[PDB]
């Protein structure tokens, strides 16, 4: 859950590979896409509640 | 005669100006870590909720 640990995006999963003297990790994150504007509310009021 | 004089004080210059480069390296190597934790903070405490 640490942001930019793993990658940019959610992380959902790393595969290692060996290197010459080192690794490679391939970061596997999901990244919203298409948003859509909406009117919020905070709370809805039914009932006096 | 000249020569042996000289010697002498490149020989001092040149320990002096080696002594300077090495602190450096071992002065940067800790500014390093501290800027590797600055960023680490800037991704975990300002773009998240840690
Ligand atoms: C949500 O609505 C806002 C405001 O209406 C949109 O903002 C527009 O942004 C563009 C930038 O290219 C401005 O030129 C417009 O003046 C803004 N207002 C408009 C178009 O009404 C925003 O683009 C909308 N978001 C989505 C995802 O559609």
């Amino acid at each position: 859950k640490r942001v930019d640990f793993c990658g940019k995006g959610y992380h959902l999963m790393s595969f290692p590979q060996s290197a010459p003297h080192g690794v490679v990790f391939l970061h596997v994150t999901y990244v919203p896409a298409q948003e859509k504007n909406f009117t919020t509310a905070p709370a809805i009021c039914h009932d006096g509640k | 005669e000249a020569e042996v004089q000289i010697d002498r004080l490149i020989t001092g210059r040149l320990q002096s100006l080696q002594t300077y480069v090495t602190q450096q390296l071992i002065r940067a190597a800790e500014i390093r870590a501290s800027a590797n934790l600055a960023a680490t903070k800037m991704s975990e405490c300002v773009l998240g909720q840690s």
